[PDB]
């Protein structure tokens, strides 16, 4: 539940 | 008047005025790609100028296919068509096709080597599977899925970039010239997920020949039961190769590498299967524990002359 909303590039 | 020109390296982009500040982000053999700001949608887009679409029979055929497929597919985990245009005013002068597309932030190469938790690992794979399932429903089987044609955004969204064929990540049935089915793409997803964990290409074959070696070296020789499916001229070479016994998946992907874990290992051992008839399917992969956490039903469910291709393509553009 609650999918990630940030990814680190 | 509606168009203006900007030089991008040796290429001249002549585009609708809505597209401003073109900067190149990459190039393929299909053509050159710029990010632009679209003033009318108030967001950045990708603009692709097609490389000599009517150069010959192969270009035209491939330009036409891309145009037709983009127009039919529509899904949040697949790069979408926004616009298509040409600056030329008649079929006679028709030279250039521009395809305007959604723009993401990076390809998967630069995210794959970094340290990913299970939640971001699993949710990117879920989105990848959603995009793949939709492609398959439209009768499109990719076969060329790799980190460089999967793209991601800083919000952890993911899109599949294109439609593939029609060599590190390619399935056995493809490098052996066999038939393939839908779950040929599951192999590639396994190779990618396997890469997300080990931190490096699983089967970095220096050549097609070294490629099958590295596969069977890691995974073992395929059973009878596959050779029997092999065409004679290749059935023999494959058969002549030295017998390689396989490691285990605990051996290939040990606990030392994970931040679940035992789960990503199970799914992997179900995707990275040489014999496709034992390889898991997209629908099963989706509902598999390591993946099913994100589930949402609305996301997860001829020859011609060059002039004739040019006419067909022109219709698509107009
Ligand atoms: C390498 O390109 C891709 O992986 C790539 C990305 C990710 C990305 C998107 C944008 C950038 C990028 O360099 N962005 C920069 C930021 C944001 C704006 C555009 C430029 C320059 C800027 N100043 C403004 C900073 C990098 C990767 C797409 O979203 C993409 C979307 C549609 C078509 N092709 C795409 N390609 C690509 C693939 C193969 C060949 C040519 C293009």
């Amino acid at each position: 539940p609650k999918r990630p909303t940030t990814l680190n590039l | 008047n509606n168009f203006y020109s900007v030089e991008i390296g040796d290429s001249t982009f002549t585009v609708l005025k809505r597209y401003q500040n073109l900067k190149p982000i990459g190039s393929g053999a299909q053509g050159i790609v710029c990010a632009a700001y679209d003033a009318i949608l108030e967001r950045n887009v990708a603009i692709k100028k097609l490389s000599r679409p009517f150069q010959n029979q192969t270009h035209a055929k491939r330009a036409y296919r891309e145009l037709v497929l983009m127009k039919c597919v529509n899904h949040k985990n697949i790069i979408g068509l926004l616009n298509v245009f040409t600056p030329q005013k008649s079929l006679e002068e028709f030279q250039d096709v521009y395809i305007v597309m959604e723009l993401m932030d990076a390809n998967l190469c630069q995210v794959i080597q970094m340290e990913l938790d299970h939640e971001r690992m699993s949710y990117l794979l879920y989105q990848m599977l959603c995009g793949i399932k939709h492609l398959h429903s439209a009768g499109i089987i990719h076969r060329d899925l790799k980190p460089s044609n999967i793209v991601v955004k800083s919000d952890c969204t993911l899109k599949i970039l294109d439609f593939g064929l029609a060599r590190y990540y390619r399935a056995p049935e493809v490098i052996l010239g066999m038939g393939y089915k839908e779950n040929v793409d599951i192999w590639s997803v396994g190779c990618i997920m396997g890469e997300m964990i080990k931190g490096g290409v699983l089967f970095p074959g220096t050549d097609h020949i070294d490629q099958w070696n590295k596969v069977i070296e890691q995974l073992g020789t395929p059973c009878p039961e596959f050779m029997k499916k092999l065409q004679p001229t290749v059935r023999t070479y494959v058969e002549n190769r030295p017998k390689y016994a396989g490691y285990s998946f605990e051996k290939l992907f040990p606990d030392v590498l994970f931040p679940k874990a035992s789960q990503a290992r199970d799914l992997l051992s179900k995707m990275l299967v040489i014999d496709a008839s034992k390889r898991i399917s997209v629908d099963e992969a989706l509902q598999h524990p390591y993946i099913n956490v994100w589930y949402d039903p609305s996301e997860a469910e001829r020859e011609h002359t060059i002039e004739e291709w040019k006419e067909l393509i022109y219709k698509e553009v107009m």
